[PDB]
């Protein structure tokens, strides 16, 4: 009898547990659906304004005339030139550079793959000395590896 | 392991290089017409300024994501631990009725 | 060891490959790039090549948000009723350790 | 953004257009390497995996192989003296049975 009192005690305080559980998703779930409303509507706000300055500038860049086009270029070679550590990058020049730098990188690749190989293989390594060691615990119990 | 992400970390930098090389070979031929000009900042004030309240839209729409995200998480969670009880009501009151 | 070194050049045949693949992986999207290759051809108006461009992705990018909706939901789903299951089995190991 | 900033003036397009032929480069040479003109990039994570399969059978061989060669260092009277405590329990036995 008192053993089933207790656990009746245990049943009302669950009870009461899931109660404020209940109540705390709910007002979860409540501000999740607010907060995808506005974001929804900051979204619509940015398109929005994306599409009306499409609009306003549909005229402005229509007619670019291929001449704004090379600081494009101008850009792409100055980007070139910090990434690239060649001050004296020049596109005329900048071929000799493209090959070399194209060498330097598939040797970095070559280096890359053996270094992959060798991490596999020790990786497994280890992950076999792992699988020894779950298989002792699971038999024994807690136990180092030196004791493995 | 160290070692292979630093070589992996080498091989990106030399592929960005290497694409970046590669750019300038094609726009060679756009820098061929350098010479070239056209007008320009015709309608820049509007833009400029529609283009400052785009960026500010776009930017309370970033923390809009974040908080959306944010949210859903927490919801997550509140969920977990709501299910939890249940399972621990309905098992309690499978073993009280046992009883 | 001559065994050993066969293998090793095996491995290093079958990293190369992966490697390979892996990289048309990330390239994956610029693939889709035929489409802005093509564009770019254009070498005049193009902006309604551009819109056309920009509704294929956002019918692509509203597939992959139902896609990933319903994915999330039964994510969440699995993670309730492995909840669940935790709080279970903790009311009965402790039973088990009362009786 | 493009179409907003169609001031952009294709730099983005000709960058996307570069990346498809980079792309383009990288497929005819994995078609190459892999030999797998029958390939697309919408299928192509299907070979990647079996190559992946493929790679990890390589690399569990070659570990186990590792493992033997590290344990070779054993010098060569081990290896008789246990084919000759083997023999001399059940008798005459090859080196590769014993």
């Amino acid at each position: 009898q008192e053993k089933i009192d207790r656990y009746q005690v245990d049943l009302e305080e669950l009870s009461y547990r899931l109660e404020e559980q209940t109540d705390v998703v709910e007002e979860a779930g409540e501000l999740q659906a607010e907060y995808e409303a506005r974001t929804e509507a900051t979204e619509q706000e940015v398109d929005e304004l994306k599409s009306q300055l499409a609009d306003y500038q549909q005229a402005l860049d229509v007619q670019q005339t291929r001449a704004i086009q090379y600081q494009q270029a101008l850009q792409a070679l100055e980007r070139a030139r910090e990434l690239c550590r060649l001050p004296d990058l020049s596109v005329d020049n900048a071929e000799e550079w493209l090959e070399t730098f194209q060498a330097k990188e598939q040797q970095a690749t070559e280096a890359l793959l053996a270094l992959e190989q060798k991490l596999s293989v020790a990786d497994a390594a280890h992950n076999q000395f792992e699988q020894a060691y779950q298989l002792v615990k699971n038999i024994v119990g807690e136990t180092s590896r030196s004791e493995a | 392991q160290q070692d292979y992400e630093t070589a992996k970390h080498s091989q990106h930098q030399a592929k960005q290089q290497a694409f970046a090389l590669v750019e300038i070979v094609q726009r060679r031929v756009h820098f061929s017409y350098s010479d070239s000009a056209g007008m320009l900042s015709e309608n820049a004030d509007l833009n400029d300024k529609l283009r400052q309240r785009l960026e500010h839209a776009e930017s309370d729409r970033s923390r809009a994501r974040e908080q959306l995200r944010q949210q859903q998480a927490q919801y997550s969670q509140f969920n977990q631990v709501l299910a939890s009880l249940k399972s621990s009501y309905e098992t309690k009151q499978d073993m009280l009725k046992e009883l």
